[PDB]
């Protein structure tokens, strides 16, 4: 149940 | 933290959480200790026996955090790891002897009123501090119960005698290892679970009034059992390495 | 700068519990 991070993190 | 309470917001702003990418998950706790790097427990990164064995791209810190699953904008602060450094005598066939491990960030993290390194002690200070009946504070997102909490959990443990921990266990102690928690006939409670490990044991100064880390939240036989204790790895035994590590790489 | 926490000691701010640690340091 976490919340999205930035994809600019998972990038 | 099992028996914890609410941390204050800013009460622990050098505890960093590992989070793991794909997928999207709490993996253990951490600390900075410097705007460079972060301090946690090598079993979080590789244990063989569950088929662990995490790299630097597969995951994330993140630091400043409060709340366990929301992403605090503006708050927290996400960072990429250059590279990982796990003892090169971790023992995770036997007893997680020397469980300790070090990440170099990407880029420096900016400090703030919610992000600031925790210290490292000196000979002197690990000395005075870590006996017998002197109380530490854990930290972590980990379970409440042997279910999660909203936010980062405390909760202060005397340091347990060395005769008692060994007794209390069939697990070979090092050296390198200390544990904590109340006795069964002492009345309180609380214990680190699962989530929690990698977390900080932290102690503060009567001399100085700084707060230092002494441990790393490293294994248990369940959580808040009676009888049993948590067990951390002992970071001044290890502090060079620690210090080898930095100014060589650093 | 270590170990001294922004919104605490930098302020003279005690925090809930920790003079429980304090008082243990007998
Ligand atoms: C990787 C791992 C494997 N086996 C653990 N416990 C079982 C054991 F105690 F018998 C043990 C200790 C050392 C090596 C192998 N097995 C353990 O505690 N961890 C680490 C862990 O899960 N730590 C979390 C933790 N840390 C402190 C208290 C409770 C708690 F869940």
């Amino acid at each position: 149940d976490f919340e999205e991070i930035p994809e600019e993190y998972l990038q | 933290i099992v028996e914890g309470s609410d941390a204050e917001i800013g009460m622990s702003p050098w505890q960093v959480m590992l989070f793991r990418k794909s997928p999207q998950e709490l993996l253990c706790g951490a600390s900075l200790i410097s705007d460079r790097w972060v301090l946690t427990a090598a079993h979080c990164l590789l244990y063989p026996p569950w088929d662990k064995n995490f790299t630097e791209n597969d995951l994330l810190v993140r630091i400043g955090k409060h709340s366990r699953t929301r992403y605090e904008r503006n708050i927290e602060k996400i960072s990429m790891l250059e590279k990982i450094y796990i003892h090169p005598r971790y023992n995770w066939r036997e007893n997680l002897d020397r469980d300790i491990a070090l990440m170099k960030l990407k880029k420096p993290v900016a400090f703030s009123d919610y992000i600031h390194p925790v210290c490292l002690p000196d000979r002197e200070t690990a000395a005075s501090l870590l006996q017998a009946g002197y109380k530490g504070r854990v930290t972590g997102w980990g379970n409440l119960k042997e279910g999660q909490p909203s936010v980062l959990q405390v909760v202060n443990l005397p340091i347990v005698e060395r005769p008692v921990c060994k007794d209390s266990t069939r697990i070979r102690i090092t050296d390198n290892m200390f544990c904590a928690g109340y006795k069964p006939d002492e009345g309180k409670r609380g214990d680190a679970c699962e989530g929690d490990s990698g977390g900080p044991f932290v102690m503060k100064s009567p001399f100085n009034n700084r707060w230092y880390q002494m441990g790393i939240v490293s294994w248990g036989e369940g959580c808040d059992r009676d009888g049993k204790y948590g067990f951390y790895t002992h970071v001044f035994r290890l502090k060079k390495w620690i210090q080898k590590v930095i100014d060589q790489f650093g | 700068d270590c170990g001294l926490r922004p919104l605490f000691e930098k302020k003279s701010l005690e925090d809930k519990t920790e003079r429980e640690l304090l008082e243990s340091y007998i």
